[PDB]
């Protein structure tokens, strides 16, 4: 035990991760696109069938 | 009045122009590697060493669900998607001058360059996470990117209002 | 009595913007995209034919006044009936919560406490690891101390002083100091605490 | 006849969602059997919420998770994995 030196020795301490990475978000990104991508589909089949 | 037409063109082509210097260029990241540390600039497809003895010298990039994430930063299909979309909207412009009246291609150019603007954002996303795998920064390709997908906006909510207005004026 | 020196670690300094910290640089890049996009396309589908023009009020201005108010959760003087026009409502407004409550959660993992653990008092930390070196005066009572005392502690950092390479003494206190404000760190003197403060 | 409440299908499901999302609206019940099934939801809501923006920063980001094997049983189980002994030991012996 004297000669150990990896982090199994000691790492508890666990501070903060800084600030909040973009990977750890992304996925809100997907559906809001998603969404946008189908209200402009849903709006155009609306169209083609009324103005007929 | 009127002149909104050259407004239109003229941004049309001016995001075009943009995305495809974007797309074209080694300067998306600055970080430091080898080019087999030392600084270095990446862009989308190849990587060159700079202020190093290599200077000038470049290499093709190693991308090797986890998978499908590594899949679509390794084709980059959402640039070239926006790309084509801002040329087909470009064409549907130019062509109205032809079948005049018939005021369905003006309609089209809008859903054209909103789509080609939300595929730009899901390529800036997608590069953005890729690299989650210092002191780096963003080159000016990037904003050149993000620049782009703001005229294409813009162009689009022109092309609308232009639609409403001019098919309006038919009705009295 | 003996005591330590090490080199100060510094001492904290916010910044004018230190409220922006708690998200990364492309969250409040990305979200502009975001709010951008929300509005051009609710504007697309709202000003669409409803074959009566006339009909709605959400403009690119209002559509621009609307998705900000929601996004501040400040509330609004119109909202969408067309079904095409609610489900883009409807999705800015899922987004908007995890990432407003998001800042006001990690502020809060900050706004606890900020310190540097440091070497613990009576130094016992000197005999844990080897990522710090030591050494005493040349010929004075701390170095006899230590190579006299059966302290099992004081008698191991004798062990690594009588053995480290190359030499840690130094022949002056001036040499000591030296060795520890250069060092980055990684190096300790042990001295009489009345000489310690005076350095302070 | 009556058609005092605006509260139809489609308007009454979307008051209802902008209610949960902590957002304003347009429209309020107005009579008494209806501001009842509009006040138990508006509880139900802050209690569900104020347990969620509670414990979201150490779960957004977990470090540790996945591993091929934890028991070390299956190595007996299937054949992806390839593993021996020392030789001349006991434990060749063992086995």
């Amino acid at each position: 035990y004297d000669k150990g030196e990896c982090g199994a020795k000691d790492s508890g301490s666990k501070e903060k991760t800084s600030a909040l990475s973009l990977s750890n978000v992304a996925g809100v990104f997907y559906i809001l696109v998603g969404g946008l991508g189908l209200a402009m589909l849903v709006a155009l089949i609306e169209f083609c069938y009324k103005s007929r | 009045r009127g002149v909104q037409m050259l407004l239109t063109t003229v941004g049309a082509f001016a995001a075009f122009s943009l995305m495809t210097i974007a797309v074209g260029t080694d300067y998306w990241l600055y970080s430091r590697g080898v080019c087999k540390e030392v600084m270095t600039h990446s862009g989308l497809w190849r990587t060159c060493c700079l202020e190093g003895n290599f200077k000038g010298l470049c290499k093709q990039i190693d991308h090797f669900a986890e998978y499908f994430l590594r899949a679509v930063r390794a084709s980059s299909i959402f640039p070239i998607l926006s790309v084509i979309l801002l040329f087909m909207g470009g064409l549907c412009i130019a062509a109205s001058e032809f079948y005049k009246t018939r005021h369905n291609i003006i309609l089209s150019a809008g859903i054209f360059f909103v789509s080609a603007g939300l595929s730009n954002i899901i390529g800036i996303i997608v590069y953005i996470s890729a690299n989650a795998g210092n002191s780096y920064s963003y080159g000016w390709s990037f904003y050149f990117g993000a620049l782009s997908f703001i005229i294409a906006e813009m162009v689009g909510v022109l092309a609308v209002h232009m639609f409403i207005d001019r098919h309006k004026q038919l009705t009295g | 009595g003996i005591s330590i020196m090490i080199k100060k670690p510094q001492k904290s300094k916010p910044g004018v913007f230190s409220f922006l910290d708690p998200l990364a640089y492309e969250i409040w890049m990305c979200i502009v995209f975001a709010y951008i996009g929300v509005s051009v396309v609710l504007f697309l589908v709202s000003r669409f034919s409803p074959y009566s023009e006339s009909t709605n009020e959400f403009g690119i201005f209002n559509s621009l006044w609307f998705s900000l108010g929601a996004f501040m959760q400040q509330g609004c003087d119109i909202s969408p009936r067309s079904l095409s026009g609610r489900i883009v409502g409807g999705v800015w407004w899922f987004f908007t919560l995890i990432i407003i409550s998001s800042y006001t959660a990690n502020l809060a993992a900050f706004l606890t406490v900020e310190r540097m653990v440091s070497p613990i008092e009576s130094a016992e930390d000197l005999s844990k690891q080897t990522e710090i070196a030591y050494g005493t005066l040349d010929s004075g009572s701390t170095k006899e101390f230590f190579r006299r005392s059966k302290i099992a502690v004081f008698d191991k950092m004798w062990t690594y002083m009588r053995s480290a390479e190359p030499s840690v003494f130094v022949r002056t206190t001036a040499e000591g100091v030296a060795r520890v404000r250069k060092s980055k760190g990684k190096y300790a003197y042990l001295l009489e605490s009345t000489m310690n403060e005076y350095i302070e």
